[PDB]
């Protein structure tokens, strides 16, 4: 295996393909990154027996079909580390491979290509392409409420729901939940599937905002993503993610709007006085005003009161100030709507303008 | 606060669902059985949410203290479960509790596991605090008295017929394990469907013996059966049993011995026996014994059994098994040179 | 080549299994009467069968005819599980995989249904290596287990393991192969391996074997390496005798009838080789209070020394006790005086003298 | 006390008294920052039984004498989220402070002032004043090499040797040593002391680039410096340091002239595939050119051959990797002179340009 | 300030130190002739001088004059290694050094070439209470140690210590001190002191040290 290749042409595609690989993996092999050259094509292969990743380089300079492992790491610092503009050949001599550019000479170890693991091939079900900013939207939407570790499994993940001409992400962790919502244009049968946590990170990464489309395909048990010359395999998580519809409270009756960057502000300000072990925070609400106020156990107390838009019966209410910052932070807007029933009811939060995207949030004992 | 032992917590469960639950006791058994009941009926009642964690100077009360305050959107009813620490709970463990108990709900189901509370235990702020809504449930082992009736009821609800033969020697192989016994009897009625357990089946099953029981040994010794003796010894020494576990139940039995024998010169051993508590199925073979050796005998035993367990505590040799075999002889009838026994 | 007994002879069925009756039954009884309970767990000492038997319950359990007690051994699945290659069956080896983070990955697979099997089976060896967290993650597991999923624990220390993680579990102990099935079966497999044997190099392994089959086909595979592919008495003997190095037994006969030139032709025997003397001394006084023993009760004398039985019993039915408490309290004496001697070899010398030719004088 | 304040005005001083503070101070006292207000002026003193730091800030506000002790990072995190332009009006009421500022208001703990341990006083040997970037290159050409954890306490300092009408700075740990020296424009005695590495850290971020000189004060046991409105303290080893000179390599005949960047370069390459546990690579100096050949323990060959400007009989020479690329980062210069005498004696790094600096690398025997 | 007569009289050159002469005539001979060991092990009782047999040696061998048996004391070094502040002499306390890791660092810079003296002398004290995997890391380099470092190991409780190290270095064993030379030590120290004494006192003094001059 021979080929000559550009530093420039070579530095992106590698460090994408390399992105996931890190730590210390199951099997040696499954450290390394596979690659091949055929008909004028190299291919980069990064698998970790649960998803894979495959970039696609063209070659216009001679080169020699074959087939070898690299570690990842050290190759991508050694290609990094030349200088720019640099030319970078590759042979295959015994079980090593040599790398030169210039006057720099590399030798590398490498295994067998037979052993390293290739998923089977599987028949989509549902093929649709979206740009990709809607993918932006709804990751950086849903992604805050994914769960982190817990024994129900399919809370990890996020749900992708098809129906109709629209697409749907849904994400909880059994204290909140967030939904957003988007057209596609086109119409699809209705279907839905959960993404595990590294699958979204991977999804979220792969994305450069570019106006090159995504296409996904999405079949019994895997989801391909295509993106440029970026080919991105996972599986998907079994189980039965709980109905978000249900969650929604069915006739809020008190509503209250409010400015997002003063609240936020306002709840800075109260959670930095607060418990730190529960973080929780204490909110009257009244005739156009709102009352923030926390405490921790040395007698320390923090106050704050502003104006806002409410019309409905004065309430107290506790919270977790941590969830309320981070839906917060996830809606950009000039003002946002809280909607509420009681003191042990959840509450809505929505942009004021849009609702594409919807927050519930639990409140806590206090 | 209500006090039951296992048998009553079914039907209690039945009665109703109270907010605490404490399982006291040294039986993992019985234990077990009682968290798998009231698990079983919290989730028929509609608990299908279960949290445990063990309790531990290296704690995270915070989690716990979260999980208490927090709500869940669907998945509503939780049940919480402490496992204490062996030696007890603590000043920073009683407040901790206190805490706990001060953040309780309806929808919250707990249940604590451990050791018996002792006095100073009981006369916590956070034992009293549940005082009014609380169960507890004894569960320990029975002694072996009571033994015999707890295995004639496990065969009788697994629907087995046991011998009298069978059960005496259920009773005996498996003292003090009922885990093993429970494994046993389910050993049995798997091999014989028709759950006949007659006593040649048992003395087959029995074969096994599988390690653990040197009062089998020490009984023999007082038994005066020299070859008995001679082969539990021997069966330990090949499974390796620890021979200080065997030092100190023989140092039990002939301490015993050795009180009884001198304070018969002027009473009746039957009358030491009631003295001393004694059980009946005991004092046979330590009456035997003390009508098998003289008051030479018992005491260059004692001089052995010593200068073994100094040996034993200090120099931790592993040839304790032939003075075991030499002291073995020694309990039977046999002269023996006694410069053996260094003397 | 010719492989190794062991590896080769692999109990790939319930009637290979050699013993255990009590628990290939029950196993049998349960798997066809549907009896099938969540975790089981086997116990007993080295090279006993129970990584073979948690083998073939795996086999059983998944195999393509049904869930039955003699697995066809030609099905996809049976052929898999003897490869080790099945998907379903996961193997686990807890004294290599110790920490939390790694049995925690492991455990995380059960919620994943089955691929090609009716149960996903999980065999953990040498589960008494696993941590504290370890332990507490599997007993989470435990307690509220897929109705899928079927656990299998092997070890040599039970006691180790936690008294919860014991008392959700049904246990199995296995026990040692006696000696004429030893035999058999090694009959049976030389036979099957065109290999050379007599019958008594067969007898002579299996005693040596000492109820464990790992070790007889261990030492029938020293005797063919030593025998140049054959098994014969003489090499099994020869093999024997480079293990048993009786001096002590020789010196203790050559003192009783009075042979200097025996015990100093011994004594230089065993300083030939690295041997402490101390410890000498110390297998002399437990020689001869086992023959005090035995004098006393014949019974005194156990399966464990069946090696020397007949010298033994010949000791304690010719001398007479006196003699033996004599040379018993010489040597305590010997071993209480031995530390300040110019050297260990010249005070176990004096002391064997002593016993020999002298008498000590008792004070009144 | 009691006293109004802008945020702006504040806030720098504030950071730079928090600074010093490490988050573990073990003693509440010493978490806690001194806060004196005295006739138009306040002072911010922290602490940590080593160094100690002072800054001033001008009142032009009504306010009363005081002193007391408040929390550095609550008070720090307090005035950086007030919005910019507030105005702090901060009074002490009873064991309370009150932190009143617009519409929030905050209750901070507060402990007696007289518990504040404070340091004794004492003489100046020496005094000059310097320029600051003359001090920050100083500081920069000489900080890497100092020693992290070694048993030798003196090494784990910088020694600074005023001598003449220079000021000079040596940094060393046994294997490898650094000296850099800058004229002062004022005679003083020769006089030597030793600064540890907190204190030489602390001094780097004092200086900001300004114009106002930087007035440095030596005792017999303790060092102090100046700057606009504060003041920083600090303590000596008080130990012996190795004499650079005999470090310094004697008359050395090979002189090589290496291209500093493509010479850093290559030893990054070669550092790449060297040797993880000793960090070690193979110098072949060639005639002019150089060939860094690094082996690491899976034996792949990292040779790399660049152009220098070596006159002499070809030699080869093991060096740590590490020390070597952290000398070229130190140099930043064009040409590095590496002046050898021999393969097993040490080499003498200067740069080309500049003779004021040096360095001093020991070689391997590989 | 102060300093105790232990610390003050600690011998300085050869000819001050007090019986041993066996060893002080092996190592003269050793240095003359030019047959220089790389592992030398002294043992002992407490108070023999083998710290201070070590640092004359360390002394002399340092020395920039040269390789000598009669160490001036007047050079850079000499001053240098006295104060206890030489750079090339690495003095370890094993019995707070026991550590596996500590005995790895250091085996790892012995590549490095000495600072200012012609050898690297590494001087372990209390030897015995280092760890086994101390003493099989030590193993391969003492038996090979580089041509620019030295060994010199002071040991009270030899017995502990592997055959394996015992083998690698050349043993001197030092003898416990007479009555008469203790009493002849002490009456020179007070007569060098101006210090007023009675016969009758040093000889109490001397039964009463029970062969340690420290005492
Ligand atoms: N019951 C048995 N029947 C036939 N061969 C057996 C039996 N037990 C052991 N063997 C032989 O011994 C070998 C090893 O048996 P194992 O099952 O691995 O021993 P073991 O009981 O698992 O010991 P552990 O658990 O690893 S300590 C097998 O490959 C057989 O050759
Ligand atoms: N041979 C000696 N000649 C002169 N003074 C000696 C001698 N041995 C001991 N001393 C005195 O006793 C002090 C201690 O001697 P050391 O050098 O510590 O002997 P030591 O054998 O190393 O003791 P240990 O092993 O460290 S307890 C010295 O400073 C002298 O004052
Ligand atoms: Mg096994
Ligand atoms: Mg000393
Ligand atoms: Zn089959
Ligand atoms: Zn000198």
């Amino acid at each position: 295996m021979k080929f000559t290749v550009e530093r420039e042409h070579l530095l992106k595609p590698l460090q994408q393909v390399s992105g996931p690989l890190g730590g210390r993996p199951t099997l040696p092999i499954l450290g390394n990154l596979l690659l091949q050259v055929a008909d004028g094509t190299l291919s980069l292969t990064g698998t970790d027996l649960e998803m894979e990743m495959v970039a696609r380089v063209a070659l216009v300079q001679p080169h020699e079909p074959g087939a070898t492992t690299v570690p990842a790491r050290k190759f991508f610092d050694i290609c990094r580390g030349l200088p720019e503009g640099a030319e970078i050949a590759v042979q295959l001599e015994g079980e090593r491979m040599l790398v030169r550019s210039g006057r720099s000479r590399f030798s590398l170890s490498t295994l067998p290509a037979a052993d390293f693991p290739n998923l089977d091939d599987w028949q989509s079900e549902v093929e649709f392409t979206l740009p990709q900013a809607t993918m932006k939207r709804l990751i950086e939407a849903t992604q805050f409420s994914m769960a982190h570790q817990d024994v129900r499994y399919y809370l990890n993940g996020m749900l992708f729901e098809t129906e109709g001409e629209e697409l749907r992400t849904v994400a909880t962790d059994g204290h909140r939940l967030a939904v957003c919502s988007m057209p596609i244009g086109q119409s699809l049968p209705s279907h839905s599937v959960i993404v595990p946590r590294k699958g979204v990170i991977e999804l979220m990464r792969m994305l450069d905002g570019g106006d090159n489309p995504l296409r996904v395909q999405i079949g019994s048990n895997n989801i391909r993503a295509h993106v440029g010359d970026f080919i991105f395999t996972s599986k998907l998580v079994d189980g039965r993610f709980p109905d978000y519809r249900r969650v929604l409270p069915k006739n809020p009756d008190k509503h209250l709007e409010a400015g997002c960057d003063l609240l936020k502000q306002a709840f800075a300000r109260a959670a930095i006085l607060s418990n730190e072990k529960f973080r929780g925070v204490r909110l009257y609400v009244s005739e156009n005003q709102l009352k923030i106020t926390a405490n921790n156990p040395e007698q320390e107390e923090a106050e704050e009161i502003l104006d806002v838009t409410y019309s409905g019966a004065e309430m107290e209410i506790g919270f977790n100030v941590s969830y309320v910052l981070d839906v917060l932070n996830a809606l950009k807007c000039e003002n946002v709507r809280m909607m509420l029933t009681d003191s042990v009811s959840s509450v809505q939060i929505e942009d004021a303008a849009s609702q594409s995207a919807a927050y519930v949030v639990m409140p806590m004992r206090l | 606060m209500i006090r039951l032992y296992p048998e009553q917590l079914r039907a209690q469960l039945n009665e109703g669902l109270r907010a605490a639950y404490l399982l006291l006791g040294n039986d993992p058994l019985l234990l077990q059985e009682s968290q798998d009941a009231v698990r079983q009926v919290a989730a028929a009642q509609g608990f299908e949410e279960h949290h445990t964690f063990s309790i531990d100077p290296n704690t995270d009360w915070n989690a716990i203290f979260s999980l208490c305050q927090a709500m869940s959107l669907f998945a509503s009813r939780q049940t919480l479960l402490l496992l204490l620490p062996e030696n007890g709970p603590n000043a920073a463990i009683n407040e901790q509790l206190l805490t706990l108990t001060g953040l309780l709900h309806d929808d919250l189901l707990l249940i604590v596991r451990g050791n018996k509370l002792s006095k100073a235990q009981e006369n916590a702020a956070w034992f009293t605090a549940l005082a009014n809504r609380s169960v507890q449930v004894t569960c320990q082992t029975p002694e072996q008295a009571q033994l015999p009736r707890w295995v004639a009821a496990r065969a009788k609800q697994l629907n087995l017929e046991l011998d009298d033969a069978a059960n005496q020697v259920l009773c005996y192989c498996y003292e003090g394990n009922l885990l093993a016994l429970a494994q046993a009897l389910e050993r049995l009625s798997l091999l014989w469907p028709d759950g006949k357990l007659t006593l040649p089946r048992v003395e087959q099953a029995v074969n096994d013996a599988a390690h653990f029981t040197p009062f089998h040994w020490v009984d023999a010794l007082l038994m005066g059966k020299s070859k008995r003796a001679l082969h539990i010894l021997q069966q330990l020494r090949l499974e390796g049993s620890e021979p200080v576990i065997l030092l100190r139940t023989l140092q039990r039995e002939l301490l015993l011995l050795v009180n009884l024998k001198r304070q018969s010169a002027h009473t009746p051993l039957r009358a030491l026996f009631d003295k001393h508590r004694v059980w009946q199925n005991r004092r046979g073979m330590m009456g035997e014994a003390l009508n098998r050796l003289s008051q030479t005998q018992l005491r260059q035993a004692v001089q052995l059994l010593t200068r073994t367990e100094l040996t034993l505590k200090q120099d931790y040799g592993q040839s304790v098994w032939a003075e075991l075999e030499g002291l073995s002889l020694l309990l039977c009838h046999k002269p023996l040179a006694d410069v053996f026994i260094d003397g | 080549s010719y492989q190794v007994l062991a590896r080769k002879w692999r109990p790939q069925t319930f009637a290979d299994v050699v013993g255990q009756e009590h628990v290939l039954t029950a196993l049998a009884n349960g798997l066809s009467l549907g009896r099938i309970h969540h975790a089981y767990l086997f116990s007993g000492t080295r090279g006993v069968g129970k990584t073979s038997i948690a083998r073939l319950l795996a086999k059983g359990l998944n195999c393509e005819t049904g869930i039955t007690a003699t697995p066809c051994g030609v099905c996809d699945n049976c052929r898999e599980i003897e490869q080790g290659r099945f998907v379903d069956l996961i193997e686990i080896d807890a004294a290599s995989r110790t920490k939390v983070e790694d049995t925690r990955d492991l455990l995380d697979n059960v919620q994943y249904a089955p691929a090609r099997g009716r149960f996903k089976v999980y065999l953990i060896d040498e589960v008494h290596m696993l941590s504290r967290h370890s332990f507490n993650a599997l007993l989470k597991t435990l307690e509220e287990p897929p109705e899928h999923v079927k656990f299998l624990l092997a070890t040599t220390d039970p006691q180790k393991l936690p008294v919860t993680i014991l008392s959700r579990c049904l246990q199995f102990h296995l026990k040692a192969l006696d000696v004429e099935q030893i035999r058999h079966q090694l009959e049976h497999i030389l036979n099957e391996e065109h290999i050379a044997h007599e019958p008594r190099a067969l007898q002579l392994l299996a005693r040596a074997a000492e109820g464990s089959l790992r070790d007889a086909l261990s030492l029938t595979d020293q005797a063919i390496a030593s025998g140049d592919g054959q098994v014969s008495t003489q090499a099994v003997s020869a093999m024997l005798g480079t293990l048993d190095d009786d001096q002590a037994l020789s010196l203790v006969e050559a003192m009783v009838e009075a042979n200097g030139e025996r015990v100093m032709a011994l004594i230089n025997e065993a300083a030939a080789r690295g041997i402490e003397w101390e410890a000498l001394l110390v297998e002399m006084l437990g020689l001869l209070h086992r023959i005090a023993m035995v004098q006393l009760s014949p019974a005194a004398l156990g399966n464990d020394m069946a090696a020397i039985e007949l010298r033994m019993r010949e000791l304690a039915r010719t001398i007479p006790p006196t003699d033996i408490q004599l040379y018993y309290q010489t040597l305590l004496i010997g071993r209480k005086e031995l530390p300040y001697a110019p050297d260990r070899r010249m005070g176990v010398e004096m002391t064997l003298l002593r016993a020999l030719a002298f008498h000590p004088r008792m004070p009144l």
